[PDB]
């Protein structure tokens, strides 16, 4: 129930798997061959993105399960601009 | 190394891509830091410079389907008595693994296909459906 | 409706829980997450202890902080207390 | 499902009706207003209806409007709904 | 000084001496030369003073100014205002045109310019005839002007004047050996011209000098051209010339008498009866060797009737007026041929006809045959795809079912057309590119009037197929209007004309069910303007949701699900969000805004402007192009 991401720099950000199964690329990644038992390790090593835009994106996981539909009022996702470009460049390959 | 496209020599990811990608096809156990190795092997080869190689991808893998379609009719062709059951296990392997391909391929067939050709688990059906069931239809159908 | 991140060297948790409640229920899901045994675990915020009674809307974070963003720099450490060894994240590359 | 959600055990209804057709009509000029229990989400009634009629706010009037009341002062033989 | 030309293109407006006197002089010579030697631009119109004093008969003005200075008529201006209005003609034609005498009389011997070969290679001879003043034509002919100066179309003096009813310049050219037989690029010889017109004394003029017969470009005769152009007189003068065999006798009167059954200005059905009996009784005349008929298989517009081969045939449809009209038109089809570009008219006139009497069926199959022909002929069918609309929206508005394959067929020719504007709009983009362009726009619209009346009429399934085979064979091309709308921007946007006939009712904008026609048949939702405006981005600009908001709903959760972005930006960069007008939208968009990570941090990049070019991929260049 708990999936291990692994950056490029060797920080893991294991996180829920509801909040991990809006990207499709993990979709696939997690599906595909094997998914072990209970997905308790589930391990893959994102070796191309770095560590603090793989914490981004987990974060906005938890923040599109949280606001996916909560009434009108959504806070403001925080974004700095040199985390920018590159939390996008890797939203592709972390496609949502 | 972040994700930028760097020119990526064609060779090398092309066959590394081919033997997972045949691994999967035939429903071999893989390993899954080659498959996460695979996926960002797709993602330098959609994207690096100075043009995207995702056509000629789409191409190569479109001419490993058919051939590995092509393979496995002269097997289950070859199987002349057991034809049925033969044909039921290479659809069940061949099913899985476009499954599977098609999850692998997800970034190139939602980023530049859909941007005239169709999606890889769309093209793997398509390549079974004309080149296995196609000629092996009357065959089947009779049996 | 309390988030946190859960920092023990590489390792990192994303945590969603209620905030008024207790961290002996924290303590019970890092132990069902790290498959190790939970009495060595022991919770620090900007490194202190806290007590396994101490509610967490009084650790130090609350709901309009611990948002789902990055909640807090919560650490963690295996005793064999312990010493809390926190890696940074990789700094992002200087904006152009 | 609101931004912040109002607790209420009152159990709000609405018959709201039109004035340019219906020949209802208050003659009574002396409106009672409303107690502070059952205005929890009135109001936000009124933002709720203005999400599509936002050029028109609820023109109250209760020489028609009912409502129940309960009778626990006594053992309730009975439930005595009465006019606001 | 164009405030000082505009002054003295007035002054002579009014004919006046003594201030155009006062106001051309106490200045440099420069000056003055180019007051009298350039053109005023009133009313979108650049024309000389010249071309004033010519056209109000002032002409003591401009003979005084050619007296007083050395001005010439050589300057360029217009030709005339009846519709033309194009430039490169000199002022001597405006004079001879303009139609007075003593002006013309006296450019000329101030100065000829009876030699002019304008950018139409008109001279002021062929103004002349137009007008038909003889006075003018052989003063001109005292000059020593020459007759065979060709116009564009190779059209000469004799064909320009014989076109309009003046025979006494034509006569006097006639007298003055000019070409017996002038022909044209049109390939004419001025007795087609006169046919046309019914100038008779011009025809008289012509036989008697023997001006010969040719085949016209379509295959017609001069008295072909008179039968078909409902003038009987002509054809009497052409018939007595004696170049004429039986055959050409027969097809003649055929014609005529076909001619009369269906057109506006001369429509008397006891004419078409009784010549078509004289042509039967004369194809039976010898009893044997008859000329038999050579009828064509039947056509299904005109219901399945085989012509009249027979004396009793024709007399059995003495009174049958429809059935008249539907021998006269196949009379029309069997001599004129299907290729002639006068056969599809009267069968628009009987359609128009039919329908006014709400014989709606058969004036559908009338209108597409000419559709059809007129395709086949490769012409402007813009009128007549609109005229399909406004019938089937009069059908469906009258409450009477459309049958499927006739929206078939008409969407089928409305995409070829639509295929050869584009081919034309390729082609031609500087002499009608304005007609051009709108005849796209109303193809477009026409295109949109029929999808709307598909959707409201109940097909089959494969009825829808073919419908929706034709719809993607057009959206697969992306055409594209003057302000870069896409063919589902305009079914989007409210603000889409609508042709102020019977497709007021039916056909309205925005509608919903058209969208999604649309969007399922292959349209390109995420496309945008010049402006840079989406499908969504007009969509919230729809301003009475109130009304109905079934409509309003379908259509945004429909682009939604087609894939376009909440979060697109135009060229001011505005999201569909800020965009909407009411507030039904903006919580529609909000309950359909399906955010992600991408748009998210797009939005930051593009706010920040920083660098983001050669760094991303190409696909993500594109996307924050439009976020």
């Amino acid at each position: 129930m708990y999936v291990k991401l692994i950056s490029s720099d060797g920080h893991e950000f294991i996180v829920k798997r509801e909040h991990a199964l809006t990207s499709g690329t993990i979709k696939a990644m997690l599906s595909g061959p094997g998914q072990f038992a209970e997905n308790e390790t589930n391990e893959v090593n994102f070796r191309e993105i770095p560590s603090h835009v793989l914490s981004k994106v987990c974060m906005y996981f938890t923040y599109k399960v949280r606001y996916t539909n909560s009434s009108t009022e959504i806070p403001e996702f925080p974004i700095a601009p040199e985390i920018a470009l590159e939390l996008l460049m890797a939203a592709n390959f972390l496609d949502c | 190394t972040s994700l930028k496209p760097r020119v990526v020599d064609f060779d090398e990811t092309w066959n590394k891509l081919l033997t997972t990608i045949k691994a999967v096809v035939m429903l071999e156990y893989v390993e899954r830091a080659t498959w996460n190795d695979r996926f960002s092997d797709i993602y330098a080869l959609c994207v690096a410079y100075p043009e995207p190689l995702g056509e000629r991808l789409y191409t190569e893998t479109k001419i490993f389907l058919e051939n590995h379609v092509r393979h496995l009719h002269k097997r289950v062709l070859e199987s002349e008595e057991q034809v049925l059951v033969m044909y039921h296990r290479y659809w069940e392997e061949y099913s899985k693994g476009a499954d599977y391909m098609d999850c692998l391929y997800r970034y190139l067939n939602t980023q530049f296909i859909k941007k005239p050709l169709m999606e890889i688990g769309e093209l793997a059906l398509d390549m079974w459906r004309k080149l296995m069931v196609e000629p092996l239809q009357a065959i089947l159908i009779r049996m | 409706d309390v988030f946190l991140m859960i920092r023990r060297h590489k390792t990192t948790i994303f945590t969603d829980a209620k905030e008024s409640s207790t961290v002996f229920e924290l303590k019970r899901i890092v132990e069902g997450i790290l498959k190790r045994p939970p009495d060595e675990q022991r919770l620090y915020k900007d490194d202190q202890l806290l007590d396994d009674g101490k509610t967490l809307g009084e650790c130090g974070f609350t709901s309009q902080t611990a948002r789902p963003q990055a909640p807090a720099t919560v650490g963690l450490a295996f005793r064999a207390f312990e010493a809390l060894c926190i890696e940074p994240f990789s700094s992002p590359p200087e904006l152009p | 499902n609101q931004d912040t959600v109002i607790d209420l055990g009152i159990s709000f209804q609405i018959y709201v009706l039109q004035a340019g057709a219906w020949p209802l009509t208050q003659a009574p000029s002396s409106t009672f207003a409303i107690p502070q229990e059952l205005e929890k989400s009135v109001q936000m009634f009124e933002l709720f209806y203005s999400q599509h009629f936002s050029g028109r706010k609820l023109t109250w009037l209760h020489y028609l409007c009912t409502g129940e009341v309960k009778m626990n002062y006594l053992g309730k033989p009975y439930v005595a709904m009465v006019t606001t | 000084m164009e405030g000082l030309a505009g002054y003295v293109y007035k002054a002579a407006s009014e004919g006046k001496v003594l201030t155009l006197a006062a106001l051309l002089l106490n200045r440099s010579e420069s000056d003055i030369r180019y007051l009298l030697g350039y053109v005023s631009q009133q009313g979108g119109q650049r024309s000389t003073p010249l071309i004033i004093a010519a056209r109000n008969g002032h002409a003591k003005v401009v003979r005084l100014l050619l007296e007083h200075y050395r001005v010439q008529t050589q300057q360029t201006g217009t030709v005339r205002f009846d519709g033309y209005v194009i430039d490169g003609a000199t002022a001597l034609w405006c004079a001879a045109g303009a139609g007075h005498f003593e002006v013309v009389k006296l450019l000329v011997s101030h100065g000829a310019n009876v030699n002019h070969t304008t950018v139409t290679n008109s001279t002021p001879l062929r103004a002349a005839c137009f007008d038909g003043r003889l006075d003018i034509v052989k003063y001109l002919v005292e000059n020593n002007a020459n007759i065979s100066i060709a116009n564009k179309y190779d059209n000469t003096c004799l064909m320009i004047a014989a076109y309009k009813g003046h025979t006494d310049v034509v006569r006097y050219l006639l007298e003055q050996r000019a070409d017996p037989n002038a022909k044209a690029h049109c390939g004419a010889t001025a007795l087609h011209f006169a046919a046309e017109a019914g100038h008779i004394d011009i025809v008289k003029e012509l036989i008697k000098w023997r001006a010969a017969i040719v085949v016209n470009g379509h295959g017609m005769t001069p008295l072909k051209v008179a039968a078909e152009s409902c003038k009987a007189d002509v054809v009497e003068l052409l018939l007595s010339h004696a170049d004429c065999d039986r055959r050409s006798r027969i097809e003649a009167l055929e014609l005529l008498g076909a001619s009369f059954a269906n057109d506006r200005e001369n429509y008397d059905i006891i004419k078409t009866y009784h010549y078509l009996y004289l042509a039967m009784l004369e194809r039976f005349q010898d009893g044997d060797n008859i000329l038999e008929k050579e009828v064509l298989p039947p056509i299904h517009a005109y219901g399945n009737r085989t012509e009249c081969r027979n004396p009793q045939e024709l007399e059995s449809i003495r009174q049958d007026r429809d059935a008249l009209h539907m021998e006269g038109l196949i009379v029309r089809e069997r001599i004129l041929g299907a290729d002639n570009i006068d056969v599809s008219h009267p069968i628009i006139y009987r359609g128009a006809v039919y329908a006014d009497n709400m014989e709606f069926e058969q004036c559908i199959k009338l209108w597409l045959h000419a559709l059809h022909l007129r395709q086949k002929g490769n012409r402007n069918t813009h009128k007549d795809l609109l005229r399909f609309a406004q019938v089937f929206s009069q059908m469906i508005h009258l409450n009477e079912t459309v049958k499927a394959p006739d929206i078939e067929c008409v969407l089928r020719c409305s995409v070829l057309e639509i295929e050869q504007s584009m081919n034309r709009v390729k082609n031609i983009s500087d002499a009608d590119v304005h007609n051009a362009m709108d005849n796209y726009e109303c193809n477009l619209y026409t295109f949109l009037y029929l999808v709307c009346i598909s959707t409201k009429t109940q097909c089959s399934e494969e009825d829808q197929c073919k419908i929706n085979k034709q719809i993607y064979n057009l959206i697969h091309l992306d055409p594209r209007t003057r302000e870069g709308f896409t063919l589902l921007h305009l079914a989007v946007n409210s603000n889409t004309p609508v042709d102020d006939f019977h497709t007021n009712d039916v056909c309205s904008f925005p509608n919903a069910l058209v969208t999604k026609l649309l969007l399922d048949c292959g349209a390109e939702v995420n496309a945008v303007d010049n402006e840079g405006n989406s499908a969504l981005h007009i969509i919230v600009q729809y301003n009475r949701p109130i009304s109905d908001f079934l409509t309003l709903h379908s259509i945004i959760i429909s682009l939604v699900e087609a894939g376009a972005h909440t979060d697109m930006t135009n060229k001011q960069n505005k999201t569909p969000l800020d965009k909407s007008t009411t507030g039904v939208s903006e919580i529609l968009l909000k309950t359909q805004m399906k955010m992600s990570l991408k748009c998210l941090a797009a939005r930051a990049v593009r706010a920040n402007d920083i660098n983001y070019q050669d760094q991303i991929p190409r696909t993500l260049e594109e996307f924050v192009g439009f976020h």
